[PDB]
Protein backbone atom coordinates (compact mmCIF):
# COMPACT_ATOMS: atom_id res chain seq x y z
CA UNK A 1 0.00 0.00 0.00
CA UNK A 2 3.25 1.87 0.80
CA UNK A 3 4.33 0.68 -2.70
CA UNK A 4 2.22 1.46 -5.40
CA UNK A 5 1.41 5.02 -4.49
CA UNK A 6 3.18 8.02 -3.93
CA UNK A 7 3.25 8.26 -0.18
CA UNK A 8 5.42 8.13 2.57
CA UNK A 9 6.62 4.75 4.20
CA UNK A 10 6.71 4.58 7.89
CA UNK A 11 10.58 5.29 7.30
CA UNK A 12 10.08 8.54 5.23
CA UNK A 13 10.64 7.08 1.98
CA UNK A 14 8.61 7.41 -1.22
CA UNK A 15 9.16 3.33 -2.58
CA UNK A 16 7.95 4.63 -6.10
CA UNK A 17 10.53 7.03 -6.69
CA UNK A 18 13.58 4.91 -5.09
CA UNK A 19 11.79 1.67 -7.52
CA UNK A 20 11.93 4.84 -10.64
CA UNK A 21 15.92 5.09 -9.81
CA UNK A 22 15.98 1.49 -10.55
CA UNK A 23 13.64 1.95 -14.47
CA UNK A 24 17.41 4.60 -14.99
CA UNK A 25 19.54 1.02 -14.60
CA UNK A 26 17.13 -1.36 -16.04
CA UNK A 27 17.99 -0.96 -19.83
CA UNK A 28 21.94 -1.32 -18.87
CA UNK A 29 22.79 2.16 -20.96
CA UNK A 30 25.80 4.26 -19.24
CA UNK A 31 26.06 7.97 -19.82
CA UNK A 32 28.62 9.76 -18.87
CA UNK A 33 28.93 13.69 -19.16
CA UNK A 34 32.12 15.80 -18.52
CA UNK A 35 32.71 19.39 -17.99
CA UNK A 36 36.65 20.46 -19.33
CA UNK A 37 37.75 24.02 -19.32
CA UNK A 38 36.00 25.51 -22.67
CA UNK A 39 33.03 22.93 -23.11
CA UNK A 40 30.82 20.20 -22.36
CA UNK A 41 30.92 16.27 -23.43
CA UNK A 42 28.07 13.64 -22.92
CA UNK A 43 29.04 10.58 -23.91
CA UNK A 44 26.22 7.99 -24.07
CA UNK A 45 26.15 4.01 -24.85
CA UNK A 46 24.21 3.58 -28.23
CA UNK A 47 23.58 -0.58 -28.10
CA UNK A 48 21.67 -1.95 -31.41
CA UNK A 49 21.61 -5.18 -30.47
CA UNK A 50 19.39 -6.24 -34.21
CA UNK A 51 21.12 -5.40 -37.19
CA UNK A 52 17.92 -4.30 -38.90
CA UNK A 53 17.48 -1.42 -36.53
CA UNK A 54 18.55 2.12 -38.23
CA UNK A 55 21.57 3.27 -36.09
CA UNK A 56 20.55 7.01 -37.02
CA UNK A 57 16.74 6.79 -35.34
CA UNK A 58 17.71 5.35 -31.67
CA UNK A 59 18.74 8.71 -30.00
CA UNK A 60 19.68 9.45 -25.66
CA UNK A 61 20.72 13.08 -26.52
CA UNK A 62 18.00 14.93 -28.17
CA UNK A 63 18.42 18.84 -28.71
CA UNK A 64 16.33 21.28 -26.18
CA UNK A 65 17.14 24.44 -27.76
CA UNK A 66 20.07 25.18 -30.11
CA UNK A 67 22.41 26.01 -26.81
CA UNK A 68 21.19 22.97 -24.20
CA UNK A 69 21.51 19.11 -24.98
CA UNK A 70 19.58 16.78 -22.85
CA UNK A 71 20.72 13.04 -22.39
CA UNK A 72 17.82 10.71 -21.04
CA UNK A 73 18.76 8.06 -19.07
CA UNK A 74 16.37 5.18 -18.28
CA UNK A 75 12.73 4.21 -19.90
CA UNK A 76 13.49 5.97 -23.57
CA UNK A 77 9.71 6.61 -24.24
CA UNK A 78 9.76 8.45 -19.98
CA UNK A 79 12.95 10.31 -21.86
CA UNK A 80 11.26 11.17 -25.09
CA UNK A 81 8.21 12.69 -23.14
CA UNK A 82 10.53 15.00 -20.28
CA UNK A 83 12.29 15.98 -23.74
CA UNK A 84 8.89 17.17 -24.91
CA UNK A 85 7.98 19.03 -21.46
CA UNK A 86 11.81 20.79 -21.38
CA UNK A 87 11.17 21.77 -25.06
CA UNK A 88 7.60 23.19 -23.95
CA UNK A 89 9.16 24.75 -20.91
CA UNK A 90 12.06 26.28 -23.18
CA UNK A 91 9.68 27.83 -25.90
CA UNK A 92 7.18 28.81 -23.06
CA UNK A 93 10.86 30.84 -21.10
CA UNK A 94 11.68 32.07 -24.54
CA UNK A 95 8.06 33.78 -25.28
CA UNK A 96 7.44 35.03 -21.83
CA UNK A 97 11.03 36.75 -20.84
CA UNK A 98 12.04 36.82 -24.66
CA UNK A 99 15.94 35.01 -24.19
CA UNK A 100 17.31 31.94 -24.29
CA UNK A 101 15.96 29.68 -20.95
CA UNK A 102 19.41 29.24 -19.12
CA UNK A 103 20.55 25.38 -18.37
CA UNK A 104 20.03 26.26 -14.91
CA UNK A 105 16.59 26.98 -14.87
CA UNK A 106 15.40 24.33 -17.18
CA UNK A 107 16.89 21.94 -15.13
CA UNK A 108 15.66 23.34 -11.69
CA UNK A 109 11.78 23.74 -13.62
CA UNK A 110 12.21 20.06 -14.96
CA UNK A 111 13.34 19.16 -11.27
CA UNK A 112 9.82 20.51 -9.68
CA UNK A 113 7.89 18.67 -12.67
CA UNK A 114 9.13 15.89 -11.72
CA UNK A 115 8.65 16.30 -7.74
CA UNK A 116 4.79 16.92 -8.48
CA UNK A 117 4.45 13.66 -9.78
CA UNK A 118 5.90 12.17 -6.79
CA UNK A 119 3.36 14.25 -4.87
CA UNK A 120 0.17 13.78 -6.38
CA UNK A 121 -0.96 10.00 -6.12
CA UNK A 122 -1.38 8.06 -9.87
CA UNK A 123 0.95 10.06 -11.92
CA UNK A 124 4.14 7.40 -12.49
CA UNK A 125 7.63 8.92 -11.63
CA UNK A 126 9.28 9.39 -15.18
CA UNK A 127 12.16 6.28 -14.82
CA UNK A 128 14.55 8.35 -16.41
CA UNK A 129 17.34 10.66 -15.32
CA UNK A 130 17.90 13.43 -17.56
CA UNK A 131 21.47 14.87 -17.90
CA UNK A 132 21.14 18.48 -19.36
CA UNK A 133 24.69 20.14 -20.91
CA UNK A 134 25.45 23.72 -22.17
CA UNK A 135 27.04 26.75 -21.46
CA UNK A 136 25.81 29.28 -19.44
CA UNK A 137 26.79 33.39 -19.82
CA UNK A 138 28.43 34.01 -16.68
CA UNK A 139 27.32 37.81 -16.17
CA UNK A 140 30.76 39.10 -14.22
CA UNK A 141 32.64 39.40 -17.81
CA UNK A 142 30.32 37.69 -20.17
CA UNK A 143 32.30 34.53 -20.86
CA UNK A 144 30.42 31.66 -21.90
CA UNK A 145 31.21 28.45 -18.97
CA UNK A 146 30.14 24.66 -19.44
CA UNK A 147 27.41 23.36 -17.29
CA UNK A 148 26.22 19.99 -17.04
CA UNK A 149 22.46 19.55 -14.64
CA UNK A 150 21.10 16.22 -13.87
CA UNK A 151 17.16 15.99 -12.86
CA UNK A 152 16.66 12.58 -11.49
CA UNK A 153 12.73 11.02 -10.86
CA UNK A 154 12.82 11.92 -7.39
CA UNK A 155 13.26 15.77 -8.97
CA UNK A 156 16.66 16.55 -7.08
CA UNK A 157 18.49 19.03 -9.53
CA UNK A 158 22.15 19.35 -9.00
CA UNK A 159 25.21 20.82 -11.54
CA UNK A 160 27.94 18.51 -11.84
CA UNK A 161 31.50 18.86 -12.96
CA UNK A 162 31.24 15.42 -14.28
CA UNK A 163 28.75 12.46 -14.18
CA UNK A 164 27.42 9.29 -15.25
CA UNK A 165 23.72 8.11 -14.86
CA UNK A 166 22.78 4.07 -16.15
CA UNK A 167 23.42 0.51 -15.54
CA UNK A 168 27.24 0.89 -13.83
CA UNK A 169 27.15 4.48 -12.83
CA UNK A 170 28.68 3.82 -9.43
CA UNK A 171 31.62 2.07 -10.90
CA UNK A 172 32.05 4.92 -13.56
CA UNK A 173 31.81 7.54 -10.85
CA UNK A 174 34.30 5.73 -8.92
CA UNK A 175 36.70 5.68 -12.15
CA UNK A 176 35.65 9.43 -12.19
CA UNK A 177 36.67 10.02 -8.53
CA UNK A 178 40.27 8.37 -8.99
CA UNK A 179 40.57 10.63 -11.54
CA UNK A 180 39.95 14.11 -10.05
CA UNK A 181 42.12 13.27 -7.40
CA UNK A 182 45.21 13.64 -10.29
CA UNK A 183 43.99 16.30 -12.40
CA UNK A 184 41.94 19.12 -11.78
CA UNK A 185 39.34 18.24 -14.15
CA UNK A 186 38.27 21.86 -15.39
CA UNK A 187 41.79 22.89 -16.68
CA UNK A 188 41.32 20.37 -19.14
CA UNK A 189 41.36 20.25 -23.13
CA UNK A 190 38.31 18.93 -24.91
CA UNK A 191 40.68 16.17 -26.28
CA UNK A 192 41.79 15.49 -22.76
CA UNK A 193 38.39 15.64 -20.92
CA UNK A 194 36.68 13.33 -23.70
CA UNK A 195 40.10 10.41 -23.20
CA UNK A 196 38.77 10.56 -19.55
CA UNK A 197 34.86 9.91 -20.07
CA UNK A 198 35.13 7.53 -23.09
CA UNK A 199 37.40 5.26 -20.38
CA UNK A 200 34.63 5.85 -17.50
CA UNK A 201 32.59 3.96 -20.51
CA UNK A 202 35.15 1.34 -20.93
CA UNK A 203 36.16 1.05 -17.18
CA UNK A 204 32.58 0.48 -16.34
CA UNK A 205 31.04 -1.48 -18.76
CA UNK A 206 34.11 -3.64 -18.89
CA UNK A 207 34.80 -3.66 -23.02
CA UNK A 208 36.58 -1.44 -25.53
CA UNK A 209 33.77 0.25 -26.70
CA UNK A 210 33.60 0.97 -30.89
CA UNK A 211 32.87 4.50 -32.30
CA UNK A 212 29.55 2.81 -33.27
CA UNK A 213 28.42 1.72 -30.18
CA UNK A 214 28.67 5.26 -28.60
CA UNK A 215 26.94 8.88 -29.90
CA UNK A 216 28.82 11.87 -28.32
CA UNK A 217 27.43 15.43 -27.25
CA UNK A 218 29.21 19.08 -27.52
CA UNK A 219 28.90 22.41 -26.35
CA UNK A 220 32.24 24.46 -26.81
CA UNK A 221 32.66 28.42 -25.53
CA UNK A 222 33.54 28.72 -29.91
CA UNK A 223 30.67 26.92 -31.20
CA UNK A 224 27.81 27.27 -27.99
CA UNK A 225 24.97 25.45 -29.94
CA UNK A 226 24.89 21.66 -29.08
CA UNK A 227 26.13 19.12 -31.52
CA UNK A 228 25.90 15.45 -32.18
CA UNK A 229 30.32 14.80 -32.55
CA UNK A 230 30.50 13.14 -35.65
CA UNK A 231 31.64 8.71 -34.96
CA UNK A 232 35.42 10.17 -37.64
CA UNK A 233 36.46 12.38 -34.37
CA UNK A 234 34.73 10.25 -31.81
CA UNK A 235 37.59 7.51 -33.42
CA UNK A 236 40.52 9.75 -32.94
CA UNK A 237 39.81 9.72 -28.77
CA UNK A 238 39.21 5.81 -28.67
CA UNK A 239 42.53 4.91 -30.60
CA UNK A 240 44.18 8.02 -27.84
CA UNK A 241 42.54 6.13 -24.68
CA UNK A 242 43.62 2.58 -26.09
CA UNK A 243 47.38 4.12 -26.36
CA UNK A 244 47.54 5.74 -23.04
CA UNK B 1 6.20 52.13 -44.29
CA UNK B 2 7.67 51.23 -47.40
CA UNK B 3 9.00 47.35 -47.58
CA UNK B 4 10.15 44.59 -50.46
CA UNK B 5 11.20 41.65 -50.96
CA UNK B 6 12.20 40.19 -54.28
CA UNK B 7 13.81 36.77 -55.64
CA UNK B 8 17.10 36.48 -57.65
CA UNK B 9 17.71 32.87 -58.53
CA UNK B 10 19.68 31.34 -55.39
CA UNK B 11 17.11 33.21 -52.93
CA UNK B 12 15.65 36.80 -51.77
CA UNK B 13 16.40 40.33 -50.53
CA UNK B 14 14.21 41.66 -48.19
CA UNK B 15 14.75 45.73 -47.81
CA UNK B 16 12.62 48.24 -45.76
CA UNK B 17 12.37 52.21 -44.93
CA UNK B 18 13.28 52.53 -41.10
CA UNK B 19 10.82 55.33 -40.49
CA UNK B 20 7.72 54.00 -37.98
CA UNK B 21 5.67 57.74 -37.66
CA UNK B 22 2.27 58.86 -35.26
CA UNK B 23 0.96 60.40 -38.39
CA UNK B 24 3.46 63.36 -38.90
CA UNK B 25 5.63 62.75 -36.47
CA UNK B 26 8.20 60.01 -36.63
CA UNK B 27 8.70 58.25 -33.36
CA UNK B 28 11.89 56.26 -34.29
CA UNK B 29 14.30 57.33 -37.33
CA UNK B 30 15.92 53.79 -37.21
CA UNK B 31 13.70 51.18 -36.90
CA UNK B 32 14.86 47.34 -38.01
CA UNK B 33 11.19 46.48 -39.83
CA UNK B 34 13.06 43.12 -41.24
CA UNK B 35 12.22 41.00 -38.49
CA UNK B 36 14.42 37.33 -38.36
CA UNK B 37 11.93 34.32 -37.84
CA UNK B 38 14.65 32.15 -38.73
CA UNK B 39 18.75 31.75 -39.08
CA UNK B 40 17.47 32.19 -43.27
CA UNK B 41 13.71 33.51 -42.94
CA UNK B 42 12.86 37.13 -42.39
CA UNK B 43 9.34 38.73 -42.32
CA UNK B 44 9.43 42.49 -43.42
CA UNK B 45 6.79 44.72 -41.49
CA UNK B 46 4.24 47.30 -42.27
CA UNK B 47 1.43 48.45 -40.11
CA UNK B 48 0.96 48.93 -36.32
CA UNK B 49 4.56 48.04 -34.77
CA UNK B 50 3.08 46.76 -31.45
CA UNK B 51 1.00 44.12 -33.60
CA UNK B 52 3.48 42.93 -36.18
CA UNK B 53 6.37 42.25 -33.72
CA UNK B 54 3.74 40.28 -30.94
CA UNK B 55 3.02 38.09 -34.26
CA UNK B 56 6.92 38.29 -35.70
CA UNK B 57 7.70 36.95 -32.17
CA UNK B 58 5.03 34.39 -31.85
CA UNK B 59 5.86 33.00 -35.19
CA UNK B 60 9.93 33.28 -34.30
CA UNK B 61 8.90 31.19 -31.48
CA UNK B 62 6.35 28.34 -32.97
CA UNK B 63 9.05 28.09 -35.64
CA UNK B 64 12.35 27.56 -32.89
CA UNK B 65 9.95 24.84 -31.18
CA UNK B 66 9.37 23.35 -34.76
CA UNK B 67 12.92 23.67 -35.95
CA UNK B 68 13.98 21.49 -32.94
CA UNK B 69 11.78 18.61 -33.08
CA UNK B 70 11.76 17.96 -36.61
CA UNK B 71 15.39 18.06 -36.06
CA UNK B 72 16.00 20.17 -39.78
CA UNK B 73 15.36 23.49 -41.44
CA UNK B 74 11.90 25.41 -41.75
CA UNK B 75 10.46 25.34 -45.34
CA UNK B 76 9.31 29.25 -46.05
CA UNK B 77 5.94 28.34 -46.68
CA UNK B 78 6.13 26.84 -42.75
CA UNK B 79 6.81 30.56 -41.97
CA UNK B 80 4.00 32.12 -43.79
CA UNK B 81 1.62 29.41 -43.15
CA UNK B 82 1.95 29.94 -39.60
CA UNK B 83 2.04 33.82 -39.98
CA UNK B 84 -1.08 33.62 -42.43
CA UNK B 85 -3.06 31.80 -39.51
CA UNK B 86 -2.51 34.49 -37.07
CA UNK B 87 -2.82 37.53 -39.39
CA UNK B 88 -5.88 35.78 -40.20
CA UNK B 89 -7.47 34.86 -36.99
CA UNK B 90 -7.30 38.63 -35.87
CA UNK B 91 -7.37 39.93 -39.22
CA UNK B 92 -9.98 42.43 -37.29
CA UNK B 93 -8.24 43.34 -34.04
CA UNK B 94 -4.62 44.22 -35.91
CA UNK B 95 -3.40 46.37 -38.64
CA UNK B 96 -0.76 44.09 -39.74
CA UNK B 97 0.38 44.26 -43.56
CA UNK B 98 3.13 40.81 -43.64
CA UNK B 99 6.34 40.06 -46.10
CA UNK B 100 7.52 36.76 -44.90
CA UNK B 101 10.41 35.94 -47.84
CA UNK B 102 13.48 33.06 -46.79
CA UNK B 103 16.00 30.58 -48.20
CA UNK B 104 15.26 26.92 -47.28
CA UNK B 105 17.19 24.11 -49.27
CA UNK B 106 13.98 22.41 -51.06
CA UNK B 107 12.29 25.27 -52.90
CA UNK B 108 15.15 27.93 -52.70
CA UNK B 109 14.31 31.56 -52.49
CA UNK B 110 10.25 31.90 -51.64
CA UNK B 111 8.61 35.51 -51.05
CA UNK B 112 4.90 35.48 -49.77
CA UNK B 113 2.79 38.51 -49.51
CA UNK B 114 0.48 38.00 -46.81
CA UNK B 115 -1.81 41.72 -46.94
CA UNK B 116 -3.95 42.44 -44.21
CA UNK B 117 -6.94 40.33 -44.93
CA UNK B 118 -4.30 37.39 -44.15
CA UNK B 119 -4.56 36.37 -47.97
CA UNK B 120 -0.99 34.93 -48.57
CA UNK B 121 0.13 34.92 -51.89
CA UNK B 122 3.59 33.24 -52.90
CA UNK B 123 4.96 35.60 -55.62
CA UNK B 124 8.58 36.58 -57.55
CA UNK B 125 8.44 39.92 -55.47
CA UNK B 126 6.19 41.41 -53.06
CA UNK B 127 5.22 45.01 -52.30
CA UNK B 128 3.72 45.89 -48.48
CA UNK B 129 2.94 49.67 -46.51
CA UNK B 130 1.87 53.41 -47.46
CA UNK B 131 5.02 53.74 -49.67
CA UNK B 132 4.23 50.02 -51.80
CA UNK B 133 1.55 52.01 -53.78
CA UNK B 134 4.42 54.16 -55.59
CA UNK B 135 7.02 51.47 -56.41
CA UNK B 136 3.80 49.14 -58.20
CA UNK B 137 4.13 51.19 -61.41
CA UNK B 138 8.60 51.64 -60.75
CA UNK B 139 8.28 47.90 -60.96
CA UNK B 140 6.67 47.07 -63.40
CA UNK B 141 8.60 49.32 -65.62
CA UNK B 142 12.17 48.97 -64.21
CA UNK B 143 12.21 45.13 -63.06
CA UNK B 144 13.06 42.49 -64.95
CA UNK B 145 13.35 39.11 -63.52
CA UNK B 146 16.39 36.95 -62.97
CA UNK B 147 18.67 39.00 -61.44
CA UNK B 148 21.78 38.45 -59.81
CA UNK B 149 21.94 38.71 -56.34
CA UNK B 150 24.36 42.14 -56.22
CA UNK B 151 21.48 44.04 -58.87
CA UNK B 152 18.27 42.82 -56.46
CA UNK B 153 19.76 45.02 -53.47
CA UNK B 154 21.11 47.59 -55.64
CA UNK B 155 17.53 47.46 -57.22
CA UNK B 156 15.33 46.89 -53.65
CA UNK B 157 17.91 50.18 -52.27
CA UNK B 158 16.96 52.16 -55.82
CA UNK B 159 13.53 50.86 -55.23
CA UNK B 160 12.99 51.79 -51.17
CA UNK B 161 14.48 55.42 -51.78
CA UNK B 162 11.92 56.04 -54.73
CA UNK B 163 9.02 55.62 -52.60
CA UNK B 164 10.42 56.55 -49.38
CA UNK B 165 11.28 59.91 -51.46
CA UNK B 166 7.33 60.94 -52.08
CA UNK B 167 5.87 58.87 -49.08
CA UNK B 168 5.87 60.95 -46.15
CA UNK B 169 5.08 58.08 -43.84
CA UNK B 170 8.26 56.07 -45.24
CA UNK B 171 12.04 57.27 -44.96
CA UNK B 172 15.29 57.14 -43.27
CA UNK B 173 17.58 53.96 -43.93
CA UNK B 174 17.21 51.74 -46.16
CA UNK B 175 18.10 48.26 -44.68
CA UNK B 176 18.24 45.35 -46.89
CA UNK B 177 19.07 41.75 -45.94
CA UNK B 178 20.13 38.97 -48.46
CA UNK B 179 18.82 35.43 -47.77
CA UNK B 180 20.50 32.59 -49.73
CA UNK B 181 22.61 29.59 -49.40
CA UNK B 182 25.15 31.56 -47.94
CA UNK B 183 25.71 33.58 -44.73
CA UNK B 184 22.98 36.31 -44.25
CA UNK B 185 24.26 39.74 -45.38
CA UNK B 186 22.17 42.81 -44.40
CA UNK B 187 23.12 46.28 -44.67
CA UNK B 188 21.98 49.72 -43.61
CA UNK B 189 22.14 52.57 -46.67
CA UNK B 190 22.19 55.82 -44.18
CA UNK B 191 19.76 58.69 -46.14
CA UNK B 192 22.92 61.02 -46.46
CA UNK B 193 24.12 58.12 -49.25
CA UNK B 194 20.68 56.97 -50.49
CA UNK B 195 20.42 56.11 -54.35
CA UNK B 196 17.62 58.07 -55.27
CA UNK B 197 15.87 61.30 -53.32
CA UNK B 198 13.76 64.13 -55.04
CA UNK B 199 16.53 67.07 -53.21
CA UNK B 200 19.77 66.13 -55.39
CA UNK B 201 17.98 64.96 -58.40
CA UNK B 202 19.09 67.35 -61.00
CA UNK B 203 15.16 67.87 -62.39
CA UNK B 204 13.76 69.15 -59.14
CA UNK B 205 16.81 71.60 -58.97
CA UNK B 206 14.91 74.72 -61.16
CA UNK B 207 12.34 75.85 -58.53
CA UNK B 208 8.59 76.32 -59.81
CA UNK B 209 8.11 80.26 -61.22
CA UNK B 210 5.49 80.70 -58.00
CA UNK B 211 6.24 84.36 -56.91
CA UNK B 212 7.43 85.96 -59.58
CA UNK B 213 7.98 89.94 -59.30
CA UNK B 214 5.67 93.51 -60.31
CA UNK B 215 6.78 93.25 -64.49
CA UNK B 216 4.89 95.14 -67.15
CA UNK B 217 4.66 92.25 -69.18
CA UNK B 218 3.33 88.81 -68.73
CA UNK B 219 6.49 87.50 -70.14
CA UNK B 220 7.50 84.71 -67.18
CA UNK B 221 11.01 85.36 -65.87
CA UNK B 222 11.53 83.53 -62.35
CA UNK B 223 10.81 83.73 -59.02
CA UNK B 224 11.37 87.18 -56.78
CA UNK B 225 14.49 86.46 -54.59
CA UNK B 226 15.71 90.24 -53.59
CA UNK B 227 13.31 93.36 -52.18
CA UNK B 228 15.74 95.33 -54.17
CA UNK B 229 14.62 93.42 -57.49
Amino acid sequence: FDKYITVFSPEGSLYQVEYAFKAVTYPGLLTVAIRCKDAVLVVTQHLIPDRLMRPDSVTALYEVTPNIGCCMTGRAPDGRALVQRAREEASDYQYRYGVEIPIAVLAKRMGDKAQVRTQQAGLRPMGVVSTFIGMDQSDQDGSLKPQIYTVDPAGWTGGHIACAAGKKQVEAMAFLEKRQKSTELDALTQKEAAMIALAALQSAIGTAVKAKEVEVGRCTAANPAFQRVPNSEVEEWLTAVAEA
Amino acid sequence: TTILAVSYNGGVVLAADSRTSSGTYVVNRASNKLTKLTKKIYCCRSGSAADTQALAERVSNYLGSYQTDIGAGVNVATAANLFQKMCYMNRWNISAGIIVAGYDPINGGSVYSIPSGGSCVKLDYALGGSGSIFLYSFFDANYKPGMSKSECVAFCQRAVAHAYSRDGSSGGLIRTITLDADEPEDQTIPWNRSPYCMEKDPKYVTQATQNQPFSSSAKITGNRMSSTG
